[PDB]
């Protein structure tokens, strides 16, 4: 890399990161999608 | 899953059951049992642990992916309990000891820490708590282990008035502190015994029978504030139940009797030892105490729960303490 | 000095012990277990990290499981696991091992091995390269090595 | 030459039409259909009482000597009444030519078994019997070679789910491994993916 | 508009590759190795 | 044309009779063994320093999956779902919609990384080079979930591989 | 490569061979890991005309 | 742009992010939840239009065989600027 | 699915140069070793006739003294433009299939040896693009490209 | 004609049920030693109770050639069982110990699931 430099890009990490498994900062798999029916709000006020 | 959480699937592994529980004590004896049961009908399940990770890996495989989660906890800091409940809807309290440590005495395991589960729980927002108790739970033995018991069942009815009870008596099974007990006598001599075993009854229950009913409670909706009594189906004497243990375990029985205060002193002698002591004295007390009756509390029945006979089952436990049996005789309920 | 600096050291010790005697069992079970012998050829040499090739089940520290875990396999490799002496680690190498891989979807493929044993260290690859094997072991040493046995037993 | 196109070898095409041909006349109480591919591989559709004389025409014959039971294996499709196609793959090393031989069978008629005239019929017809449910009567030893003990089903055929109907687990409670009802985490993704437009008129059915 | 530039052998060819199996012949005829071992004997005696 | 291995006839002439029998009783053929190994013992060992050297590899070498960016920080991903279609072990999940300003993007891209069996195949049916094989294969983990790629993973990865993900495909992309 | 020449010969002759002549060891004698560009060719159905699909 | 929700938990750029009550915050106690910084969203837009002096224009990512495939974008519209449908660059056209 | 890298048939070169030795080094430590012999000559005998009957092939009927390798009677890509020998046990026994085996290792070598020399120009996958897809620089400039790498993807 | 078809080993249901019969007594007689070679947790009347339960739900079957194959399936799995070619496991999946009952009766599957 000191003859062929990277080419630079702004959302490339400045700051490598080793391997996290195992340490509070590992990863957690999650949905990212969000929710698909909507249910029903009854009325906050009585009828009668 | 908006409100509570709606099940979903078959009740099996990769289903969805509803039930969000935080398990304390769960790598314990009952512990393994109770996240089995969770985690087999597809429940989230949160496992505080002060141990090292190494000794809660016999709980990995007992869920699906995500299922089962690992906190680090202590009983004496309540930020930890805290973030173990405050996403549960269900918390057990499986947090108990045989034995005094320089660390925690039973004040600690059975009072204090129990009711520090119980408060945080409250404020957090849980819905259902699930506490242990003994059987022979009062504030009138020689067993410190019992009187705590008695008090901490008070503090938790008084921190959490919808707690839910459990008292079993002596629960046996294949890891038990119960039937392996009658089973490590043989590298010194006979059986002693205060008396002969007689004047001593006893009401074992099977341990699938305690997590059958405590899966039980937490889906059943009238067992909010309520005390339960596991018991097993038969009853038996010391003596007699002492005997069967041997016989089908297959080791030579060599009953003889030895005074009260004789077996105090080799139960001192045995908690010296800085790992889990085979006796103590306190240990000796719980064994001849009579499991109380107690008519007025329901029990597994009241679940759904048909207790298992110890006959049935007893040769899975000791099969391996060996190197057609008669079976004990039985107090009638007369 | 303090109670817990002596026995932290004697954890260190141990934990030190351990991780530089590592005797694996290989199961052998599928292509995975080609990548295992290439960890101990000469360009690896996984036996100067103090990995022996191949030891008896019985005086096996770690077990790895290189391949595909079969329903017809599975209560064999969980007697296995049984019969090692403790402390025991397992190593899942490779997709098939890991989560099923290729067959995950076929009647007679376990699902992972991690629904009949418990997993230390899961090694992706269809097979991982002996060097990313190699990564695994020296992962599994780094993870001995934060062991606190003694911690919690002075703690207790 | 046309270089993206397989040559067609039209030596070979005549030579194991008249093979067939002269198998279907030293044959005739059995051979039901003689057909060769465009990639010169020569069938013969028999009835499934010819397997053993069939074979043993093919295996000793001086103009055969087909020697060597290079595969046997089933195929099955269910919309015939005889679902299941027993095909069987033999080699000649004197004449540097395979035959392909095919019967049938339904999931309740024996077939006969093949190993009196090839000993390796032996571990193919249990295959065969394991995977897809065909029995093979005077079999020295049928029983399963590939599925679990105990497996319920045949798995090969084309109504057996792919993921099956059960899973292996180990349970603490009981301390074993046991086997449950499937349920995928993620369920096997179904596509549809032929094309609605005739790709090959040549193969194109009556209506 | 440069010149097809892919993976060939070098103009020429390469050079020839041993397959043949070269296993040498070493030590002594059976004679020699015998009259060696049987003067060890005799000096030894000696 | 065939050649045969053992169908050679031993000479019974009293020489080679006697060349035979010393190599009976004076062992002489296992001592070339011995000889062959003591030559190992002095050449130097095959093996290599790891983790401090590494073995070569090629640009095409199908490491970690990840997913890449324009030049200008957009997404390469246009939610396709071809690379999901080809999977041969069904390891790819994805969900699109439009985007808050019409963009045809994903809301989710998961890999299960152990079912993914490592081929390739994905960045091959890929149209605009946005899911890749990084050069990564040291992503060992202690459990099973950090195995299951999401798109925030996949995307970090891309963010943090991009320097020589690109390189990778600069020295390759004429061969493809 | 980087052993003496008395030990080069003792290998040799306990292996009977000249073994310096064929190390299992690569040295500078393999491809330079950075490669000019290639520019791979066309196939034979790359034309513009006489190139219908129905006759290949 | 990662805001972040009144618990605390960041919103992905998925828009993705659980409710006070939901019980599958607990995987992240202990942890933390994964969220690109880089939202593309915002990175696009960022990049200037493009003015060009003709009716259409062809865009393929940039880097030739290295970007997406070529696509011609009409420009006669004047009240918006022709976007590709691939990286999303802008286009317009010199006064007219 | 790709053309051989620029620099790789130098290196095969250089790899098959030395691997006769190491043959022979294999071939030192087994072939006239005692002990080697002893646990393989007359061990596991096949006649030519039982293996032709159990269904045997490869060495299992070289072995065995059956001429017949599927590479020269029934050739397949261009086997038939190399030169090579079979070779062909005589006693049926572990001994002379490990023997076969070895010396396959020898004729493979030879083959290699031909292969580098006789590589041909051109392109590594049939030019017919509803078999095998196009190049990625004619799939991101042609409509007919696309739409046949769309359909042989999916 | 059509309904003309080879038999496996039965050309009616008479002969048969012999081979039933036949494998009963020789399923009847091994449960006390399977029992003891795989130190199953289980009584041997229990045991019993199992194959007579395999027995009885097949026990509407009149087609002479389906009989047949159950009982060519019924003495491959005697076979697997005597030699102990299974295990621990294969013999207790007769059992289902550890799934819980999926109740049978209309509303208690009307709170569950959709499922019939
Ligand atoms: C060179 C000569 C080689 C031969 C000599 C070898 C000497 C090696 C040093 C021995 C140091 C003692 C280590 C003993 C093992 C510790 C251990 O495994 O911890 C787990 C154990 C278990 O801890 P635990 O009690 O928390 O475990 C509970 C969890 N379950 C229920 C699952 C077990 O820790 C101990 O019990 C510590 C033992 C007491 C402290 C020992 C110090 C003795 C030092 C002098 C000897
Ligand atoms: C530091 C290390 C310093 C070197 C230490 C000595 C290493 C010697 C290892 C042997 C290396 C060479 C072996 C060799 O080439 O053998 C080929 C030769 C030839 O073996 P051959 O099998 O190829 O053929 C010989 C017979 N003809 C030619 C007729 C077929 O082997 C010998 O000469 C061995 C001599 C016999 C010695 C053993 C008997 C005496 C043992 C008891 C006394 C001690
Ligand atoms: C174990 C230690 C023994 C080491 C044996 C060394 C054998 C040896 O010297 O081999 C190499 C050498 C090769 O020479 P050569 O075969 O002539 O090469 C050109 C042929 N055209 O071979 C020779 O030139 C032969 C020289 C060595 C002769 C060894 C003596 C004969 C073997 C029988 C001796 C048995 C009695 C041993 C007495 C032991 C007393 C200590
Ligand atoms: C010994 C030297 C010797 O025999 O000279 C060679 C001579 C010529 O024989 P040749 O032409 O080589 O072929 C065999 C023909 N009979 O050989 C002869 O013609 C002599 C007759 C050959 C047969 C001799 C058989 C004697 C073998 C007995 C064992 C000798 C070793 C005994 C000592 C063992 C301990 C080392
Ligand atoms: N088993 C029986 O026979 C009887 C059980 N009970 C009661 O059920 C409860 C659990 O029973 P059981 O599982 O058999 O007992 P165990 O000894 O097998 O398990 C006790 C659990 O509590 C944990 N524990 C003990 N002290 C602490 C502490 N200071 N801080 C955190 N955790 C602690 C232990 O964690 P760790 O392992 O890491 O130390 C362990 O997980 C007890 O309260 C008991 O009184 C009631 C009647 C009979
Ligand atoms: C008095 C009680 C007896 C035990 C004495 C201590 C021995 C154990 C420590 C070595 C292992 C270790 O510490 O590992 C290797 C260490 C570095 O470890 P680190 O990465 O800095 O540790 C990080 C923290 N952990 C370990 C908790 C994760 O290398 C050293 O510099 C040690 C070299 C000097 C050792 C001298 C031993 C002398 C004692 C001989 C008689 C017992
Ligand atoms: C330790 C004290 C006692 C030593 C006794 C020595 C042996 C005495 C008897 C003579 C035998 C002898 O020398 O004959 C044997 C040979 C004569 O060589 P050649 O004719 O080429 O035989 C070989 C025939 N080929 C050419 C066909 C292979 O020996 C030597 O070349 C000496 C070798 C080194 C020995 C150490
Ligand atoms: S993970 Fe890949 S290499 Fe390993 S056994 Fe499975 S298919 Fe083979
Ligand atoms: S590399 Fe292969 S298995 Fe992995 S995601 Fe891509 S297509 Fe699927
Ligand atoms: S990664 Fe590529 S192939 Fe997959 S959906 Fe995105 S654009 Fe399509
Ligand atoms: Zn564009």
């Amino acid at each position: 890399p000191t003859v062929k430099p990277p080419t630079a890009r702004k959302f490339i990490w400045t700051n490598h990161k080793f391997n996290l498994s195992g340490t509070p900062q590992q990863y957690v798999p999650y949905s990212t999608t969000r929710k698909k029916i909507q249910e029903w709000v009854p009325p906050s006020t009585p009828y009668k | 899953l908006h409100h509570a959480v709606i099940p979903h699937g078959k009740g099996g592994r990769s289903s969805v059951s509803g039930i969000v529980a935080t398990v304390f004590g769960a790598t314990g004896f009952l512990g393994r049992y109770v996240v089995n049961h969770l985690g087999r009908m597809g429940s989230q399940v949160i496992v505080p642990h002060r141990c090292e990770p190494y000794d809660t890996m016999h709980l990995r495989p007992m869920g699906d992916l995500g299922q089962i989660i690992f906190m680090d906890w202590n009983g004496r800091d309540k930020d930890s309990i805290r973030r173990a409940v405050e996403h549960s809807s269900v918390v057990i309290n499986l947090v108990g000891r045989e034995w005094e440590t320089q660390n925690f005495d039973f004040e600690d395991v059975f009072v204090k820490i129990p009711q520090a589960i119980a408060q945080v729980s409250k404020e957090a927002g849980v819905e259902k708590f699930i506490h242990i108790s003994h059987l022979n739970a009062d504030i009138k033995s020689s067993s410190k282990y019992l009187r705590s018991k008695a008090v901490g069942e008070k503090e938790v009815r008084e921190t959490f008035p919808e707690a839910t009870i459990i008292k079993p008596a002596e629960i046996f099974g294949r890891e038990d502190r119960f039937l392996n007990y009658f089973a490590n006598i043989r590298w010194f001599g006979g059986v002693p015994l205060i008396s002969l075993g007689k004047k001593t009854v006893k009401q074992p229950v099977y341990i699938v029978d305690v997590t059958k009913g405590i899966i039980n409670a937490i889906k059943d909706p009238d067992a909010r504030g309520k005390t339960f009594a596991f018991v097993g189906p038969s009853r038996y004497l010391l003596f007699d139940l002492v005997q069967y243990v041997f016989a089908v375990a297959h080791r030579p029985f060599l009953p003889y009797p030895l005074p009260h205060f004789a077996y105090r002193w080799i139960g001192r002698l045995f908690e010296i030892s800085p790992f889990e002591p085979w006796t103590t004295r306190d240990k000796v007390e719980r064994i001849h105490t009579t499991d109380k009756i107690l008519p007025h509390l329901p029990g597994l029945e009241d679940l759904g729960v048909e207790a298992t006979p110890l006959e049935l089952k007893a040769i899975e436990v000791l099969r391996r303490h060996r190197t057609d049996v008669q079976p004990a005789k039985t107090i009638p309920t007369s | 000095s303090r109670g817990e600096y002596v026995v932290a050291k004697l954890d260190d010790l141990i934990n030190w012990a351990r991780r530089s005697s590592l005797w694996p069992m290989t199961f052998g079970l599928a292509c995975c277990a080609v990548e295992m012998m290439h960890m101990a050829a000469p360009r690896y040499d996984m036996d100067r990290f103090g990995v022996v090739f191949r030891a008896s089940p019985r005086q096996s520290d770690v077990m790895i499981v290189a391949g595909t875990l079969t329903n017809k396999m599975a209560p064999a490799l969980r007697k296995v696991y049984d019969q090692m002496p403790e402390p025991r680690y397992v190593v899942s190498m490779g997709s098939c091992a890991n989560g099923g891989g290729y067959y995950h979807y076929s009647y007679s493929v376990v699902r992972g091995c991690d629904r009949i044993v418990p997993v230390d260290i899961y090694v992706p690859g269809c097979p991982p390269t002996a060097e990313a094997l190699l990564y695994g072991i020296l992962q599994l040493q780094k993870k001995i090595k934060r062991e606190k046995r003694l911690r919690i037993w002075y703690r207790r | 030459t046309r270089p993206t196109v397989r040559p067609r070898n039209d030596v070979a095409h005549k030579q194991l039409s008249a093979f067939g041909e002269y198998v279907a006349e030293i044959l005739p109480k059995y051979v039901q259909q003689v057909q060769v591919s465009c990639f010169n591989e020569l069938e013969i559709c028999i009835h499934p009482d010819g397997v053993i004389p069939v074979l043993t025409f093919l295996r000793d014959h001086s103009n055969a000597q087909f020697k060597s039971l290079a595969d046997l294996t089933a195929v099955d499709i269910p919309t015939r009444q005889n679902r299941f196609e027993i095909v069987y793959n033999l080699l000649s090393l004197r004449f540097n030519s395979r035959i392909r031989v095919k019967t049938y069978t339904d999931e309740l008629t024996p077939i006969e078994s093949s190993v009196p005239v090839y000993k390796a019929a032996n571990w193919y017809e249990r295959e065969i019997w394991d995977m897809f449910g065909v029995f093979f009567a005077n079999h020295p030893d049928l029983r399963r070679i590939l599925t679990d003990y105990g497996f319920e089903g045949h798995p090969f055929r084309k109504d057996f789910p792919l993921s099956g109907y059960v899973e292996l687990r180990y349970d603490d409670e009981v301390k074993r491994v046991v086997a449950e009802p499937v349920e995928l985490a993620q369920e096997f993704r179904k596509f549809d993916l032929n094309s609605p437009w005739e790709a090959f008129p040549a193969y194109r059915q009556p209506p | 508009a440069s010149k097809v530039k892919q993976d060939m052998p070098p103009v020429g060819g390469y050079g020839p590759i041993d397959y043949k199996r070269n296993l040498p012949r070493r030590g002594l005829s059976g004679y020699s190795m015998f009259a060696v071992g049987i003067g060890a004997l005799l000096f030894g005696y000696w | 044309t065939y050649k045969y291995v053992n169908l050679r006839e031993p000479s019974m002439d009293m020489k080679s009779v006697t060349d035979r029998a010393a190599q009976t009783l004076l062992w002489t053929e296992l001592i070339r063994g011995l000889g062959m190994t003591l030559s190992y013992l002095f050449r130097e060992p095959a093996t290599i320093n790891y983790p401090f050297e590494k073995g070569p590899l090629s640009p095409r070498f199908r490491g970690e999956h990840a997913l890449r960016r324009y030049p200008s920080g957009e997404e390469r991903c246009i939610a396709c779902k071809l690379c999901e279609a080809v999977c041969p072990a069904q390891a790819i999940t994805i969900e699109a919609e439009p985007r808050a300003d019409g963009s045809r993007r994903t809301t989710r891209y998961d890999i299960d990384m152990t079912k993914c069996i490592y081929c390739g195949f994905c960045q091959e049916a890929c149209p605009v080079d946005a899911i890749v094989e990084g050069p990564n294969f040291e992503f060992s983990t202690e459990t099973h979930e950090e195995l299951l790629y999401n798109k925030e993973k996949l995307l970090n990865n891309g963010d943090k591989w991009e320097a020589e993900i690109a390189a990778n495909i600069q020295a390759d992309y004429l061969y493809r | 490569a980087s052993a003496t020449r008395f030990i080069q010969w003792l290998r040799n002759w306990a292996s009977g061979r000249d073994l310096q002549a064929k190390l299992q060891l690569r040295y500078q004698e393999i491809s330079k890991r950075t490669q000019p560009p290639p520019k791979l060719p066309v196939g034979p159905s790359h034309k513009l005309s006489n190139n219908y699909y129905c006759t290949r | 742009g990662v805001r972040t929700s009144p618990t605390g938990e960041k919103v992905t750029h998925t828009g993705q992010v659980y409710d006070d009550g939901d019980y599958r915050k607990v995987r992240f106690v202990g942890r933390q939840k994964e969220v690109n910084e880089n939202f593309a969203i915002d990175l696009i837009a960022e990049q200037p239009v493009s003015q060009v002096g003709s009716r259409v224009i062809s865009c393929d990512g940039g880097g030739g065989a290295l970007g997406h495939p070529r696509v011609y974008i009409n420009l006669d519209k004047e009240t918006k600027t022709g976007t590709c449908g691939y990286c999303g660059l802008q286009f317009r056209q010199q006064h007219h | 699915h790709q053309d051989l890298p620029l620099g790789l048939m130098d290196d095969i070169y250089e790899f098959s140069k030395n691997f006769s030795l190491r043959i022979d080094e294999l071939e030192e430590m087994l072939t006239n070793n005692r002990i080697w012999r002893n646990r393989t000559v007359d061990i596991g005998i096949v006649t030519a006739e039982d293996a032709l009957n159990y269904g045997f092939s490869g060495v299992m009927l070289r072995g065995s003294g059956i001429q017949w390798d599927l590479r020269k009677t029934q050739p397949y890509d261009v086997y038939d433009q190399v030169e090579f020998d079979v070779p062909i046990g005589s006693r049926g026994d572990c001994y002379d299939r490990y023997l076969c085996r070895v010396e396959e290792m020898r004729q493979s070598i030879r083959i290699i040896s031909q292969c580098l020399n006789k590589m041909p120009p051109g392109e590594i996958k049939v030019d017919d693009a509803k078999v095998s897809p196009p190049k990625r620089a004619e799939m991101k400039t042609s409509m007919e490209s696309l739409i046949h790498h769309f359909k042989l993807y999916t | 004609a059509s309904t003309s078809v080879k038999p496996i080993f039965s050309r009616d249901m008479n002969e048969a049920k012999r081979r039933v019969r036949e494998l009963y007594r020789a399923w009847y007689r091994e449960v006390p030693n399977t029992v003891h070679l795989f130190q199953l947790d289980i009584s041997v009347k229990q045991g019993r109770d199992k194959v007579r339960e395999m027995f009885k739900k097949n026990a509407h079957i009149t087609d002479p050639r389906v009989v047949d194959l159950l009982v060519i399936k019924g003495k491959m799995e005697l076979e697997e069982t005597i030699k102990v070619w299974k295990q621990r496991t294969h013999v207790m999946r007769f059992f289902h110990e550890t799934e819980a009952p999926r109740p049978k009766d209309f509303l208690s599957k009307f709170y569950v699931g959709h499922d019939p």
